[PDB]
RNA sequence: AGUACACUACU
RNA sequence: UAUAAUAGUAGUGUA
């Protein structure tokens, strides 16, 4: 029978896990690509933004 | 019956009327009526081309192509910069600021008076009404000059003694005389104007 | 609508033909028509657009709009001005039904419904029901019956508000931390729960 | 002065720059 | 109904809360707009007596009384109350400012589409951004967006650069911006030309850049019906490859080779589609087995002789082609012909975007184009590809020619014929920008009507009805205007040879295949009577407004709000034309006219007048007004030729005082000023232009 | 389209209290909206008005 | 860029319950007078499955408390009254506002934007029939059990829910339908002209269209696990859906329906029908809990026609009614409305303290003068549709001066058959 | 996978 | 005199 199974989101562990995670994703993201973008968006209308 | 009935305008009789008035835009052909051209926006003034008028001190021509000097309003005119008042200088020989400046409009401007509305998200309301007499064209040229040539001089003074001193005025001469032999810049335009 | 442009095209043009070959020149009746709330012309001549093959017309009636906004506000609530300013008079189609409807005053929806209301109430409905604005003399003359007899009701009830404004203490539901504090902690209990 | 303080530095540095590619005491003296 | 009775308990709320404020001595202004649920209600107050806490009590307690006494009730969960900001339906109003999330619309740049071919998906997807240019969209988020959306549709069939489909190395062309849209390239123009027409800015402003560069500078500063006229003395030896390439695009595959400079009426560009490559669906035909109408098709179908019946009645009676039928006959024949269209019949099956999206992706390596209608377009295979069909039309193009006539015959086409199209040519050619502010105080505008002069006086499906017929008088039809109606529409027909294209086509089928070809008739005669329906069509009346920085009441303040707001996302500037925009004309019909420069001459009085009453001393203004007449010049005109246009004119009654101050007055303008002026004078003596009354008793 | 007499209307619309006027001044605004369109028309026609 | 990666990706429901309730809970406790904990406590149901959904929860609960403490930074800009016009309006541009979902300063416009955009990153579709079937059969039962139960006065006076002032309601409806036909004298004939009443029912849009209506009848062979529906349900109602232009064909064929004027067929169908049935399904927008949708038959949406346009062609009419108004336009006339009550509010407090005013040129006048307020109750009503009082409609009908008797029975008669469906 | 109010695309 | 018009399909926003 159950019922839906959610995070404790008031839970203060819980809570610093999801924090923990977004730092951890904004560490290895944020981190450049090394390269030239040089994309369709850019050089198609990067004149006129 | 039939009669001819009287013309309610006469050319002569408007003639007389205008003795006193002179503006270009207004006209009273009766006693007390008055005929009109409509107003149109400023900001097409620049599209007017031709050579400069040479009034004294005063490029009227600059003024037709200025865009900051042109405001109606009088506070945003006294309240201005050099840099704007300094596009309209063709002196060639013009002793004094009051015979240059005498080639302006004498007549009252409209200013915009702010006041609040005491309600409970307070906000002020601006509305332009007409001035008194003594906010002008002229007037707020005069301050405009005397308030920033002020702040010009006082941060010009190379030499010690001030802006009328010799030596300053060396530093002077030395400056513009660069500046002449320079190649033309609006930075060197600007300087040498103020 | 072109209907006044066209009777009035008709009475010129009729008005007109007797005298034109009497002086020996074509009379042509040009209509120029402006729709004011989709600003188009219509003129009717192909003769005298092919006179003029550009109209650069570029108007706007808005202020007139608004001044009849504003002289309509002021007197909307006036009857007399409503039929002083009325075009034509109330007038109703041919009906889209021919008979009624008998079993409605059976059913039990509307046996309920009558039920549920006084006896008043339950005879006004009858006869609003069986009113006809056709035959009547004045199309108004049961809105204005119901709404003189319920009028004392009316009035008293706004006059209870009006009273109440002075029963009222300022405490409204202001939001502030401790509620949305004491809401959050039943939200977690009832999430818990559920 | 805040209002001349760049303009003064801009233009003395735009005279230095145009005079190198063409290619105190002074105020006592006169 | 319901929102009726909600506007009653509205009202009754505004008279307790009136008389609650008369009770206090108070002025009170009530303002309540009531959608189907959701009330805003908007009450200001001004009274001395008691603060304002218990007015707010009060007013919410009345609030949620005058709600249950109507049977209604308030959410208060989600009622709130703010001393600014209203919110009626998802649209905000700060203070007397517009406000709107146009995110929304932008997030929509990547939504679902129709799913028919690289450029139906790319229109789509573009109205998500002139939509969201309508909601206060800055211009800079709105070319993102315009990108987004390309970038959407080239990775939806393969187009994104490298991939198979990329045409930019089979087109003569530097970079995508250059192929045109309908060849799979990015639309290239100003935001405000691609918000006004709506992506036929691509051609539009082509030949604006054509006109800009090729026209001689002596006429590099007029309207651009004068700009075109020049066009004779071109030279296309000069042309580079890539205007070569779109211009025989233009004339060949969007026009046909049998239009000649001389024609002076010619279909207008909503006339014809721009489609070119839609790649063909091979789909299940779907159940429909539950459809009654479709049992009755198929009864028809499986019948002998069954269609011929339906498509001889369809082209005996083929204005139910485009338009409704009025009674019951009509409408069945309607619906069982309509059966017939396998678009029709894939709608009818259930679909959903993403199965589309994913079809779309699978199936854009196959040959999906079907080459002979594109060959057919110009002079006189199966299935094709992308690339194939690229390379095709270049050697197709390769052996056509291009000469003076035939650029005369595109510019005339596709500006001369549409007033919008000038107009808007005109604003992007004459433009000149002012002084840059940011923007205070923003408002709601609506778009005006470019197309003033109207022709047509009925609606279009009464004109097409009398005209498939030669009856003007139809039911609901005035004789005389549907009459007049009949003679435009068969005039503008007669003119533009639609009638003898269409049977010279159906001519060369009939002898081709032999058999008479009855479905493309239809289909020839659909085409006829949508392009017959496009040309009446008197007025669409469409509610477009805008949030601009402020209100636009005419259509060259519409035009000059809707310039300056589109270039910079920080400030709008004040846009005003060298020369009238406006070019008062038919849709149909070329414009080989030019507005006078009146105006012109207005303007540069009015202006002179009031900045020498203005900034110049009394003595000196004459003089001033005489120097600038003598040596000035506004708008590249001198000022003494607008001054002899205004002298020698029928409108020297508003410039009473110019005139007088340099003589010229005559008398004569007192004359008409007076006679304008003068009304009905009361005192008894009642005095009035020549007529004098006096009652004495 | 003058705004003095866009004044003038405004104030007799304000000053009116009798339903007998109020007509008077719709006529009257019909009539102005009629003058000026005609006015504007012979100015775009370029011919006497 | 880290909160847009997730929410950009967010391809579940957990986002979804986060999502609308934000504005909601943001915008009343930066609001004067709002019920906000009635609405944590009873409405406010978060759905975190996902850490990111906890994370989203938190700063929803943060900005609350910022939302409540910063409502005083809203200022207004300077008013620039031409008396012709108004220019520079609106509020002022400082970013003093604290940001939502990510540290830093934002602008009331972008305070907006932010509470108001994360709706739109919902997906529509994320919904499953198996489950919104249910829920949305659970609700539209208890309401109706609830109303069976509970509810048993019509008229009342001391306003008990679900029930009518009746006193009141009579009084109103003559106010404002003696109003709405003075406008215009010939209202009837512009309901019959433009709703196309004398023309064929062939000629309007909404009964020749390809949506979806429903077929009550024994058609078992077409739907044929519906043979053991059939077989464990006596009480079963066979019913099918199909296409609105389909359904006039096959009405057409039968002789059932003719090339008459529309109005007259619609009269007579509402004598000759006089059971309707609908069913229902689920919208499949992008909140959290699913809509409700419901499909009728061809011969309620003819009776539902004409009331609906006769409704319409008063309710246009009425300036305070904006359905009427054309799309996209009540943003204009809010704007209107808004321009109208800062003209009145300037006039009325310039006018009110016009004797303070020259007095002054003094903190006792300055506080005996009068002080305007504004106020603006922005208002969602509970349950429209389903707690609402069918009964009181009757009066609009019965109160009708356009209408012939005949036709006010028929009407009568459709409606209550209407509240027996 | 409905009612209404729009706007935009394609034939 | 602020009122007559409305093809099919698809998408979007709104209630
Ligand atoms: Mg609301
Ligand atoms: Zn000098």
């Amino acid at each position: 029978v159950s019922k839906p199974k959610i995070l404790d989101f008031d839970d203060a562990n819980m809570y610093l896990a999801s924090l923990t995670m977004m730092e951890q994703s904004k560490k290895i993201l944020s981190k450049s690509n090394g390269l030239k973008p040089d994309n369709f968006i850019l050089n198609e209308f990067g004149s006129r933004i | 019956a039939e009669v001819d009935g009287d013309q309610r305008i006469l050319i002569r009789s408007l003639d007389y009327l205008n003795n006193d008035i002179f503006s270009l835009s207004r006209i009273k052909v009766g006693l007390d009526e008055f005929a009109t051209i409509k107003k149109a926006h400023f900001s097409k003034m620049v599209s007017f081309e031709g050579p400069p008028i040479k009034t004294g001190l005063l490029d009227l021509t600059e003024l037709m192509k200025s865009q900051d000097l042109l405001n109606l309003n009088y506070d945003n005119i006294r309240n201005s910069n050099l840099i704007s008042f300094s596009k309209l200088i063709c002196c060639e020989g013009s002793d004094n600021i009051n015979d240059g400046l005498e080639f302006l409009s004498d007549d009252p401007m409209n200013f915009t008076e702010g006041e609040a509305i005491h309600s409970t998200p307070i906000f002020n309301i601006y509305y332009s009404k007409r001035g008194e007499r003594h906010m002008t064209y002229r007037n707020a040229i005069k301050l405009l000059i005397e308030r920033e040539t002020k702040i010009f001089e006082e941060a010009f003074t190379f030499s010690e003694n001030g802006f009328i001193s010799p030596e300053n005025l060396g530093c002077l001469e030395a400056v513009v005389s660069l500046i002449k032999l320079l190649k033309t810049n609006e930075w060197s335009t600007v300087i040498d104007k103020c | 609508s072109n209907e006044s442009s066209v009777i009035t095209y008709d009475k010129y043009y009729e008005l007109t033909r007797d005298i034109s070959d009497r002086l020996s020149i074509p009379i042509e009746i040009v209509i120029i028509r402006i729709d004011p709330v989709s600003r188009d012309l219509h003129i009717n001549s192909d003769r005298f657009k092919e006179l003029y093959p550009t109209i650069v017309v570029d108007i706007n009636f808005n202020q007139f709009f608004d001044l009849k906004q504003l002289l309509y506000e002021k007197f909307g609530d006036d009857e007399e001005f409503l039929l002083k300013v009325a075009h034509g008079d109330f007038t109703l189609t041919a009906p889209w039904c021919k008979t009624g409807c008998p079993e409605f005053w059976k059913h039990p929806i509307y046996k309920e419904f009558k039920m549920s209301m006084p006896v008043p109430e339950r005879r006004l409905f009858e006869e609003s029901v069986k009113f006809n604005a056709y035959e009547s003399e004045r199309w108004n003359t049961n809105l204005v019956k119901i709404r003189e007899y319920t009028k004392k009701d009316y009035s008293e009830h706004i006059s209870k508000s009006a009273k109440n404004i002075f029963l009222a203490s300022g405490f409204y539901k202001q939001p502030n931390k401790n509620e949305i504090s004491e809401g959050w902690t039943l939200m977690v209990e009832r999430v818990q729960d559920q | 002065i805040p209002p001349w303080n760049v303009m003064t530095e801009n233009f003395k540095k735009k005279c230095i720059a145009l005079i190198n590619s063409k290619f105190s005491e002074f105020t006592k003296l006169m | 109904t319901s929102s009726y009775v909600h506007s009653c308990a509205m009202s009754v709320y505004k008279e307790i809360l009136k008389e609650a404020i008369t009770l206090l001595d108070g002025s009170i202004l009530v303002n309540s707009l009531v959608h189907s649920d959701d009330n805003q209600t908007s009450i200001t107050i001004v009274q001395d007596k008691m603060e304002n806490d218990k007015i707010i009590d009060f007013a919410m307690k009345e609030f949620e009384r005058a709600c249950l006494t109507f049977g209604c009730q308030a959410n208060m969960k989600k009622t709130y109350v703010t001393n600014c900001i209203k919110e009626f339906v998802s649209l905000f109003n700060l203070y007397g400012e517009p406000f709107s999330i146009y995110g929304r619309f932008l997030l929509t740049s990547v939504g679902d589409c129709a799913y028919i071919g690289p450029y139906e998906d790319l229109a789509s997807r573009i109205s998500s951004a002139q939509t969201a240019i309508k909601h206060g969209c800055p211009p800079s988020l709105a070319w993102v967006s315009i990108a987004i959306s390309h970038w959407m549709t080239s990775l939806t069939y393969n187009m994104l650069p490298g991939q198979s489909n990329d045409p930019i190395d089979y087109f003569p062309a530097e970079n995508r911006k250059d192929i045109p849209i309908e060849l799979n390239g990015v639309l290239d123009a100003p935001l405000s030309m691609i918000s006004t027409v709506g992506l036929e800015s691509g051609n539009l402003y082509f030949l604006i850049k054509l006109l800009s560069k090729y026209t001689p500078v002596m006429q590099k500063r007029e309207s651009v019906v004068n700009q075109i006229a020049e066009v004779k003395n071109w030279k296309v030896e000069d042309l580079t490859d890539n205007e070569i390439f779109r211009l025989k695009i233009l004339r060949y595959l969007v026009l046909d080779a049998e239009m000649d400079p001389s024609d002076i009426m010619g279909e207008t560009s909503d006339m014809r589609g721009r489609s070119i490559l839609t790649p063909r669906k091979f789909t299940t035909a779907g159940s429909l087995r539950k459809l009654y109408s479709f049992s009755k098709y198929q009864d028809r179908l499986s019948s002998p002789g069954g269609m011929v019946e339906l498509f001889t009645y369809l082209l005996e009676k083929p204005e139910l082609l485009v338009t409704k039928g009025e009674d019951m006959k009509d409408y069945m024949e309607s619906v069982i012909f309509r059966y017939n269209s396998k678009r029709f019949k894939e709608s009818l099956s259930i679909q959903n975007p993403a199965q589309l999206f994913i079809e779309q992706i699978l199936f854009s390596h196959k040959p999906v184009i079907d080459f002979s209608g594109i060959r057919d377009k110009y002079i006189n295979l199966g299935k094709v590809t992308f690339t194939e069909a690229y390379r095709l039309l270049m050697r197709d193009l390769s052996s056509l020619e291009l000469t003076n006539d035939d650029i005369q015959v595109i510019y005339s086409y596709i500006i001369l014929n549409d007033p919008m199209m000038i107009t808007i040519a005109n604003t992007h050619i004459l433009s000149i920008y002012g002084s840059p502010q940011r923007r205070m105080g923003m408002s709601c505008s609506t778009m005006p009507e470019f197309r003033n002069l109207k022709l047509i006086h009925h609606s279009p499906a009464l004109v097409l009805r009398a005209y498939s017929k030669n009856n003007p008088d139809i039911q609901g039809a005035d004789p005389t205007e549907m009459a007049r109606d009949l003679v435009h529409l068969k005039e503008f027909v007669e003119n533009t040879n639609l009638e003898e294209k269409m049977k010279v086509r159906i001519a060369m089928n009939e002898a081709e295949k032999g058999q008479r070809d009855i479905v493309f008739e239809l289909k020839e005669m659909t085409r006829f009577y949508q392009v017959c329906y496009e040309y009446v069509k008197s007025t669409e009346h469409k509610i477009k407004v805008f949030i601009l920085p402020a209100k636009s009441y005419t259509t060259t303040d519409f035009c000059s709000l809707m310039q300056g707001n589109l270039i910079k996302d920080k400030e709008w500037y004040t846009v005003h034309y060298l020369k009238q925009i406006l070019s008062g004309g038919h849709k149909a019909i070329m414009q080989h006219n030019a507005t006078s420069e009146q105006n012109i001459a207005f303007e540069c009085f009015k202006l002179i007048t009031h900045f020498a009453d203005s900034f110049i001393d009394s003595l000196s203004r004459s003089a001033f007004l005489q120097l600038i007449i003598d040596e000035f010049s506004y708008k590249d005109v001198k000022v003494s030729k607008l001054y002899d246009i205004i002298k020698n004119g029928y409108n020297r009654t508003d410039f009473i005082p110019l005139l007088f101050r340099t003589g010229d007055l005559r008398q004569a303008d007192l004359d008409k000023y007076d006679a304008m002026k003068s009304h009905e004078r009361v005192t008894l003596t009642i005095t009035g232009y020549n007529r004098s009354i006096t009652i004495i008793g | 389209m003058d705004y003095q007499e866009y004044q003038q209307f405004l104030a007799r619309i304000n000053t009116a209290r009798d339903a007998c006027v109020a007509k008077d001044i719709d006529v009257d605004l019909l009539m102005a909206r009629k003058d000026y369109f005609g006015r504007e028309l012979c100015k775009s026609l370029n011919i006497e008005y | 860029m880290n909160f847009s990666i997730y929410t950009s990706l967010s391809i579940t429901k957990s986002v979804l319950s986060l999502t609308e309730p934000a504005r909601y809970m943001i915008m009343n406790s930066l609001a004067i007078s709002s019920n906000v904990k009635d609405y944590i406590a009873e409405k406010f149901s978060p759905y975190t499955k996902t850490l990111f959904s906890v994370y989203m929860t938190r700063l929803i609960k943060n900005a609350c408390f910022d939302a409540y403490d910063q409502r005083q930074r809203v200022q207004l800009r300077d008013i620039y009254l031409s008396d012709y016009d108004i220019t520079q309006k609106g509020i002022k541009d400082n970013r003093e506002l604290t940001s939502i979902w990510f540290p830093g300063s934002v602008t009331l416009k972008e305070y907006l934007t932010q509470i108001y955009l994360p709706f739109y990153f919902n997906a529509k579709g994320l919904h499953e029939k198996h489950h919104v079937m249910v829920d949305l059969a659970k609700t539209i039962l208890e309401i109706e059990c609830e109303q069976r139960e509970n509810i048993k006065e019509i008229w009342s006076t001391n306003c008990t829910k679900q029930t009518v002032n009746l006193k009141i309601l009579i009084h109103s409806l003559c106010k404002n339908l003696l109003a709405d036909t003075s406008r215009h004298n010939h209202l009837r004939n512009r309901i019959e002209n433009r709703n196309n009443f004398r023309r064929s029912i062939t000629t309007i849009s909404t009964f020749t269209s390809s949506k979806s209506c429903l077929k009550i009848g024994d058609f078992r062979k077409e739907k044929e696990n519906y043979e053991m529906l059939r077989n464990a349900m006596p009480n079963y109602t066979d019913y099918i859906s199909t296409k609105v232009f389909d359904r006039l064909y096959e009405l057409l064929d039968k002789k059932v329906l003719t090339d008459k004027p529309v109005i007259e067929q619609i009269m007579d169908m509402m004598i000759d029908h006089k059971k309707f049935y609908f069913t229902f399904f689920n919208k499949g927008q992008k909140t959290s809990k699913d809509r409700e949708i419901f499909v009728g038959e061809y011969e309620a949406k003819m009776c539902m026609y004409a009331v609906e346009r006769i409704a319409k062609e008063r309710c246009k009419l009425n300036p305070d009614e904006m359905i009427s108004e054309p799309g996209d336009g009540k943003l204009k006339v809010l704007e209107q409305k808004s321009e109208q009550e800062i003209r009145f509010l300037v006039e009325t407090t310039r006018q009110k303290n016009r004797e303070i005013d020259e007095a002054i040129e003094i903190e006792k006048l300055s506080l005996g003068k009068a002080k305007g307020l504004k106020m603006e109750i922005n208002a969602d009503m509970s349950k429209w549709s389903a707690q609402d009082v069918f009964y009181k409609y009757f009066w609009l009908i019965a109160l009708d001066p356009i209408l012939y008797p005949q036709e006010k029975e028929r009407i009568l008669y459709f409606m209550c058959n209407y509240m027996d469906k």
